[PDB]
């Protein structure tokens, strides 16, 4: 698992591959990975698996019980914060979960990474996962915050194309989305190694 | 109860047309002495269900009490619902169970025959919360000696009469004297049928050695 | 696994149980416990079964060597010695015991005991694992000055009580009366085993 | 695992006077892919292949002492050797490193010099020659190959037919498998003619 | 892997499975293991199969040349006594618990020789880890002095409650017919399983399977 | 040092179609070397709708299942109606997270059919997990059926054929036949196959005979 | 920590390496060369365990001088690959275990340049490009961003450039300086040591 | 550590070496290992010797608080069901072994066996690490219907057996008769112990 | 990793830190910022496992607002350092151990500037000058070398770069831009942000 997240003049993008892999052998190859919390909110996940289904649909529970008391729509700072008291309960327990919170709040878009120790990070440019620096080094030589969404987009399809080219645990289908100003839109679930040989040639 | 002190031998289940019938050899050992030859492993619960354990023998004595104590508390009420094998079966499979879940577990591996309405069950509980019926059972090492007997059997004939069946335990018994180290000729022999549980025992197995004499 | 010897006036008697176990299912209920390594030297193995025999083999080796060499049969403190070497020389790759017993003109019967690669003549030298549950019987009916017949129901019976408790002993009880004479080897089949208290 | 340190899994099978050989090119340490042009089916004479498995340097080493062996017996003899021969002598080799061993799990595919009778054959990381008559795999990623090869496989397959059972072998039984794959590249040995073909796999 | 003997008034039969396991999965169907030792000494092989193999063919080799040697039958005393030595000098790291097994001037022996070397000479025996079942029957049915057909009867019936009642040992039974005249390999005496046909053809037509590079070479 | 997981083997399997849900397993119940009984159905009818499976640690198979429908009386008391495959689907993943600390070591397989009559596959795994697909295996033979099963009914790494939808007779030949081609190799697979179909007419049961040795 | 990287071109080969041989906090020099040159076409890259990279490299430095000194020629680089990859494999489970990473660059007069990867396990693996250590996780998929067969030299350093900023920006350990060497059918060209 | 109880028509007789050893090197060379329960209740204690004290002290407690409550002396049946049920309870936590012997009115004579929290009534009920080395004596010389005197002499017999042998049991050896008439408490002083084979 | 320095003259406390975040070996982020403003003229300098750092630290910074706002005055600066050393203690045998070493720098009204050291076992010492992570190693030597307690800020802020430029030199790990804050009678100034 590969997943990467920035944000630029349009918002934020969350690419995501979507193989799931226990241990030496691929379980299910068109896993979708990124956990729709509310309209314009958007986690992802990695690591163990359960960890993330369990404590980020939790999370969905607490921000729907915020969203009916107080009507206001919980923001991106209570969000990653709260997953974060989730996972510093139980510190050292094992909790392998390592995700992001992004999404679109009155300070406009925050993009926050949450750890399975506690930490708890905003920031313009993300990947996580068994196969996350690569999808650094593709982005970063190759990113700018003056980026329309298209480029945008094909500099996902590159990051996690890459990032699960050279890695064993990385593969499948690309998952990627965009936080716009009134919320997520999937922008695609396309093909990798479809996308490899687009790249190749 | 994380280690055994007291074992018992490998138990052997077999059923037959109109009720269930278990040996289990009356010896309790201590590692590889034999120090206890004259203790009974295998409980008459009441009219239609009898039990049976290897293992730990402290445990299987935990597991007469409590449960005799359930079946009286039970026919204390007199309202005619008594305990079939299956609810005995099931109850013990949930004590063992539980027990393993609070990493406690009951080192037995028990074996239990009953005859309610007609319809011979024959339950089996190890420590683990493994739970199965079947026509043919053997705790420990039986399940590597006597059980390829019982099955090879039964394959050829899977309903017995009851004679049939009883030598066939008998024979089996013989096969655990020859080759189970923590044996011996000293076993009980119960049947639980529609009169009720009768436990034969100890009784004990002829021996051949021709064999003896014929390395040279 | 029980094996036992006696030393009495005109030889030995060399009981053995014949049961080798594996863990808690038995390999072989009849297994002669007692290999020649002369005309008139038995050794009882124990222990690791494999390594007993390769021991009883090189022994019997040598000591058929030095036979001839010398055109004399053996004596036992022979036997005893280069059993004794090549238990001690191995000690801690051979888990084997070796109650070596026999006869020779002279010297008369012997029982010697090997445990470990040590060497110790005694009057009744008895090894193997049920050997620790028959101490006290042979202490209680051990006197010396034994017939042949006493020393054979004698060790029939110790036996006897060592195959009814232990688990690593059971089968059939050999028995071989090494005189002047010659060897008489002699089986015990379990329903002639004598009887004890049961319960 | 030592084996799975390289991954990767090679597959025989046989046919109507045929045996294919197949293998993935997925040269990777433990996830980090490497390479997707390393090289597991090393040849042995005209019509026989030897398909190794496991750790990178156990492949090229077994392949390249097995053959120095067989130059010298080629040389030393008149003969190309024999399937069941080659079979001896590298199941000797990796025997040889009985306590030691190179943690390859070779299979053979070939076919006699002079009578053409197809032929297979694995070997366990030890030496235990196995011939067989359907088929043999090894690698990592076995099991999805004995599922798929149990399940495809037909007794007297033609070439062509060969091809395509055992390229659908390849191709499922990898996909399914994190430390292999990344290509696949499939030996046709005939009577005449040896046909190489490389498949399109899924290259992540 | 489930292997018996069995010893009869003409001579020793030997059986054997025909399955060999790789961890979890059943690698063959058919694998032989009443190996050759000598013209009528035969020795089963239960345990690593790659030292079992070995071991056996050595000593196969040493009973050859000494075969020519004496100019005589070889003693199945020399086998055993070969191989556990052999096994013995390795202090028990070549797990292979052969069975050897035949007929001399002396008579029928079936020895079992296992790994660290204990040989132990007996009338019916059974090694692998179907040794259970197979102890059962053979200890359940055995007479000394038993007619060659009742014999083969029994073996298969032991080799058999290994087979149905084990994991790691499956396939075939194969017994061997050892006698004083000479050597019989009955291959595959009995066929339990069936299961060898199927319902559904999985074909696909050339070309449904992308090729990308492409070479033929003429021969 | 006591254990407390066994894996007493046992494979099953479910597919989905447009109209059904096929779930099916082997009832041989292995540990270590032996078979304790060559019939024991890794299948337990949940409800009307759901028919769940469960492989592995053969106790935590059973106590979980008897949670499950417990739950399921539980839900129909509270709510007056029984739990959808998805309700079931999502219950059994806090149930089996519940114990992430000491997990119940069995991989379920529910499939079933959710309220629009459609074939529906939940397959788990023991720390919870779960996801919707449209065919699965699990269990000891999961790695030898699981591709066979992407070849005839996912239709990959095919060229030119016609994806046609999956019909209730040809899912039924490529549960058995897979089956077969498990019990030849697989040692925990065999001794008997129990074959349950959902449709909206109730459950129809249907048992297969195997490989035995 | 140390950072191998090469990449191959039409004509040549354009290693690049760290220029740091820490000592568990402090980069003890900022000056250490890890490019060995083998002869006159072919260079050696080692990374690793100390003690190990310069005993082994050295030694296949000597035998292949030898060879030349020996026969008048060159081992062409498939050979002195390969040769390599013979004594760390027989080293593999020797009394010697050398946990060395290589990369032995060469451009033959004949078959023309090559790049012979070999991690520790005497892994022998021709690659038109590779990487070592922690910085090749956050480098190789630069380079598949960026590479191109027909690369020329110049695109080469820019794309060289590039991935050792990339190294600058986000790698964890200070890597200051780097050398870069080329290699032609005019041997070894010293080009000049990219800094930050 | 070697106590053994004995059945007979009107009682018991409990024998119990007076050694208990710290190591190599002993702590008490004189110790009563037979603490009364009540007025005619023994426990024999084995294994470690603090948790087999506190086992007797709470099982008296109990037993006299039943003894009182029903105005009559408790059975031994329920002595050596309150000791199981202690011994059982806290298996992983006392090393203990109660031998509990006694007399009451409704049975006579009673030997339990209590070790690892089980009960069963045995005809002679041996324990220790000692009695490992004297089941060969017993089961040879245990004949039923044995008259007080032949308990008392043949358990001073076995456990001399066993302190010969056993180095975890020396000293002296206590023996109590408990019938109706009471408890006749006895010692054998180390010059009395009836000589066995020495060598 | 990460690196606090903290120097007290006559009228201040002129703490710096680094500015990474990493994960085993790629920068996450490059604009951390370690220094918690406790209060109007406290600062609390938090470095250590993940987790532990923002949970504990921002507890301390709720108390102490917490305690401003019971009693509208705020802790000196010797009261916060032993609060915090009060629960690090009480929480070092506890079920949740904090592995966090900090450095709490104020300045009082009346008692004047002061900088609270504090390693991962509680244990408190007031000190002129401190640090931490392995950069302590090669920097607190050099503080040694040009401290003086009448050190003008200016003066600080030199040595500190001194201090800094000595890291990006020697040290080994990648530390590119450093926070620097200094406390006075006039509160917290969030003076300029050292990089390289
Ligand atoms: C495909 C299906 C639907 C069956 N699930 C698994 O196999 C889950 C898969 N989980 C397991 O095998 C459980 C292994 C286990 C055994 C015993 C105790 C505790 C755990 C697993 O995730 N293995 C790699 C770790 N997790 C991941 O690599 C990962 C990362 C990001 C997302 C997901 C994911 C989450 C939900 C649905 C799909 C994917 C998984």
């Amino acid at each position: 698992t590969t997943t990467l997240a920035f944000k630029f003049q349009h918002g934020v993008i969350a690419a995501v591959d979507s193989r799931a892999s226990a241990g030496s052998y691929i379980s299910a190859l068109r896993v979708n990975k990124v956990i729709e919390i509310n309209p314009y909110l958007l986690g992802t996940m990695s690591g163990c698996a359960a960890d993330c289904q369990y404590w980020e649909r939790l999370l969905a529970k607490e921000c729907r019980l915020y969203y009916l008391r107080n009507g206001e729509r919980i923001s991106v700072s209570a969000a990653s914060k709260l997953l974060s008291n989730m996972m510093c309960q139980y510190r050292g327990m094992g909790l392998s979960m390592g995700s992001m919170i992004c999404g679109w709040d009155k300070k406009g878009p925050g993009l926050y990474y949450v750890d399975e120790h506690g930490t708890r990070l905003s920031g313009n440019m993300f990947s996580t996962g068994s196969g996350n620096t690569y999808a650094y080094g593709v982005m970063d030589s190759g990113y700018r915050p003056n980026l329309s969404p298209e480029e945008a987009y094909d500099l996902g399809r590159r990051a996690i194309a890459y990032a699960t080219h050279r890695d064993s645990y990385s593969g499948g289908v690309v998952n990627m989305y965009h936080m716009k100003e009134d919320g997520w839109v999937k922008v695609e679930s396309t093909d990798v190694s479809d996308l490899l040989h687009q790249y190749r040639e | 109860t994380q280690n055994p002190m007291v074992t018992g031998t490998s138990v052997l289940g077999v059923k037959f047309e109109g009720g269930v019938v278990i040996a289990a050899d009356m010896l309790g050992s201590y590692g590889s002495l034999a120090r206890f030859r004259n203790i009974s492993r295998i409980m008459r619960v009441n009219n239609s269900t009898m039990l049976g354990a290897s293992g730990d023998y402290a445990d299987f004595q935990y597991l007469k009490q409590v449960l005799g104590q359930m079946v009286i508390d039970e026919e204390l009420l007199g309202d005619g619902h008594s305990y079939s094998p299956r609810a005995i079966h099931s109850w013990l499979t949930r004590a063992m169970y539980s027990r393993r879940s609070k990493m406690n577990p009951l080192w037995n591996t028990m074996v239990i025959g009953g005859y309610a309405d007609g319809e011979s069950f024959l339950g089996y509980v190890d420590m683990l919360g493994v739970a199965y019926e079947a026509p043919s059972l053997a705790t420990g090492y039986g399940a590597y000696l006597a059980q390829p007997l019982l099955r090879e059997v039964l394959e050829k004939q899977p309903v017995l009469s009851q004679t049939e069946a009883r030598d066939l335990v008998e024979r089996c018994m013989r096969v655990l004297y020859y080759r189970d180290a923590r044996s011996y000729n000293r076993f009980q022999i119960a049947t639980v049928t529609e009169k009720g549980v009768e436990i034969e025992g100890p009784l004990s197995t002829e021996t051949n050695w021709d064999i003896a004499h014929m390395i040279s | 696994t029980t094996i036992m010897a006696v030393e009495f006036d005109g030889g030995v008697v060399m009981g053995s149980d014949s049961r080798v176990s594996a863990g808690e299912a038995v390999v072989n209920r009849v297994f002669d416990k007692l290999s020649p390594l002369h005309e008139r030297i038995y050794c009882a193995l124990s222990g690791s079964a494999a390594d007993a025999q390769a021991v009883a083999d090189m022994a019997a080796y040598q000591l058929e060597l030095h036979g001839i060499e010398l055109e004399e049969p053996p004596l036992v403190l022979a036997a005893a010695n280069v059993v004794r070497n090549i238990s001690y020389k191995y000690r801690e790759d051979l888990s084997a015991h070796l109650m070596v017993a026999g006869w020779d003109q002279r010297e008369g019967g012997q029982v010697y005991g090997t445990l470990g690669g040590m060497l110790t003549r005694q009057p009744f030298a008895i090894g193997g694992s049920g050997s620790t549950f028959i101490y006290g019987y042979v202490d209680a009916a051990y006197k010396p000055g034994m017939s042949p017949e006493e020393c054979r129901r004698f060790t029939t019976d110790a036996i006897a009580l060592a195959m009814s408790r232990d688990g690593s002993s059971g089968g059939v009880i050999y028995l071989v009366t090494i005189t002047a004479a010659g060897v008489d080897h002699r089986v015990i089949l379990g329903n002639e085993l004598p009887k004890f208290y049961d319960e | 695992s030592i084996m799975s340190y390289n991954g990767g899994a090679v597959m025989a099978m046989k046919g109507k006077n045929c045996v294919a050989i197949a293998a993935d090119r997925r040269f990777g340490i433990q996830a980090q892919m490497v390479t997707t042009d390393f090289q597991k089916i090393f040849p042995m004479g005209d019509r026989l292949y030897i398909g190794l498995a496991g750790l990178a340097t156990d492949v090229q080493t077994v392949a390249q002492r097995l053959k120095f062996r067989l130059n010298l017996y080629e040389l030393k003899e008149g003969r190309q050797i024999k399937p069941y021969t080659l079979m001896s002598m590298v199941a000797n080799l990796l025997y040889e490193k009985r306590f030691g061993p190179y943690y390859t799990e070779p299979v053979i595919a070939g076919l006699d010099p002079k009578t053409f009778k197809p032929f297979i054959c694995s070997l366990d990381l030890i030496g235990c020659p196995m011939v067989t008559d359907d088929f043999v795999v090894s690698g990592t990623c076995a099991e999805q190959m004995y599922g798929m090869c149990e399940s495809l496989w037909e007794p007297n397959m033609d070439p062509d037919h060969l091809f395509e059972t055992i390229s659908q072998a390849m191709l499922n039984a990898v996909d399914r498998d994190a430390v292999s794959g990344m290509g696949v590249i499939v030996h046709i040995i005939e009577k005449d003619k040896i046909t190489t073909r490389t498949l399109k796999a899924r290259m992540d | 892997t489930t292997i018996a003997g069995l010893v009869f008034q003409d001579g020793v039969i030997l059986g054997a499975d025909t399955r060999a396991t790789n961890d979890s999965v059943v690698a063959d169907k058919s694998c032989e293991k009443i190996h050759f030792i000598a013209p009528k000494i035969y020795c089963c092989g239960a345990g690593v199969a790659a030292d079992a193999e070995m071991t056996t063919r050595m000593v196969a080799s040493k009973m050859e040349l000494h075969a020519l040697s004496t100019g005589r039958e070889p003693r199945v005393a020399t086998v055993t006594r070969i191989l556990r030595q052999t096994l013995f000098r390795y202090q028990g790291h070549v797990g292979a618990s052969l069975i050897v097994g035949g007929v001399d001037l002396t008579g029928p022996q079936l020895y079992g020789v296992h790994p660290h070397g204990s040989y132990s000479r007996l009338p019916f025996t059974a090694l692998g880890s179907g040794q259970d079942a197979a102890l059962a029957v053979l200890e359940d049915r055995f007479q000394p002095n038993m007619t060659l057909e009742a014999a083969q009867g029994l073996l298969v019936e032991a080799v058999t409650a290994g087979i149905l009642g084990d994991l790691g040992s499956g396939g075939n039974v194969d017994a061997c017919v050892i006698t004083k005249t000479g050597a019989k390999l009955l291959r595959t005496l009995s066929s339990p399983t069936e299961p060898v046909k199927r319902s559904g053809r999985y074909h696909f037509v050339p070309g449904t399977t992308a090729v990308l590079t492409q070479t033929v070479k003429p021969l | 040092r006591f254990s407390p997981y066994v894996f007493n083997g046992g494979t099953i399997l479910a597919i989905a179609g447009e109209d059904f849900a096929i779930v099916a397993s082997d009832t041989r119940l292995s540990e270590g070397f032996s078979i304790h009984t060559r019939d024991s159905p890794k299948c337990y009818k949940l409800t009307d709708k759901t028919v769940i499976g469960c492989s592995g640690f053969h106790g935590d198979c059973l106590t979980l299942t008897k949670i499950i429908e417990a739950r399921l009386k539980m839900y129909k008391h509270s709510n007056n109606k029984a739990m959808t495959t998805g309700a079931i689907a999502a219950m059994l993943s806090t149930i089996l997270y519940s114990r992430r600390f000491f997990p119940y070591y069995v991989y379920n397989i529910i499939g079933g059919l959710d309220e629009e009559g459609k074939g529906a596959v939940y397959s788990f795994d023991p720390v919870g997990s779960y996801q919707r697909d449209s065919f699965k295996a699990g269990g000891s033979a999961s790695a030898m059926l699981q591709p066979l099963l992407d070849n005839q009914v996912g239709f990959k790494n095919m060229q030119n054929v016609e994806h046609v939808p999956l019909s209730l007779d040809r899912a039924m030949r490529l549960v058995k036949d897979v089956f077969i081609s498990a019990a030849e190799r697989d040692v925990y697979t065999g001794d008997a196959l129990r074959i349950c179909i959902v449709t909206k007419e109730g459950i129809r049961e249907e048992t297969v005979s195997l490989r035995k040795d | 920590m140390e950072y191998l990287i090469g990449i191959q071109g039409p004509d040549y080969v354009l290693v690049a390496s760290d220029r740091v041989a820490a000592s568990n906090i402090v980069q003890m020099k900022d000056d250490h060369d890890k490019m060995f040159k083998m002869s006159e076409k072919i260079l050696l890259l080692c990374v690793g365990e100390a003690g190990d990279t310069v005993q082994f490299a050295e030694y296949i430095q000597k035998n292949v001088q030898l060879y030349k000194m020996r026969n008048g020629y060159e081992l062409s680089p498939t050979a002195a690959a390969n040769f390599t990859r013979r004594n760390l494999a027989d080293c593999l489970r020797s009394r010697t275990p050398y946990h060395v990473n290589l990369l032995l660059a060469g451009y033959d007069e004949h078959e023309g340049p090559a790049l012979y990867y070999m991690d520790y396990l005497a892994a022998l693996a021709k690659a038109p490009f590779a990487a070592h250590g922690y910085g090749a996780f956050l480098t190789l998929s630069i380079l598949d961003r960026y590479y191109t067969p027909t690369i020329s030299r110049e695109r080469a350093v820019e794309l060289l450039r590039k991935c050792l900023e990339e190294l600058q920006k986000r790698f964890i350990l200070n890597l200051p300086t780097f050398s870069v060497r080329i290699i032609d059918k005019n041997g070894i060209h010293d080009l000049d040591n990219i800094s930050f």
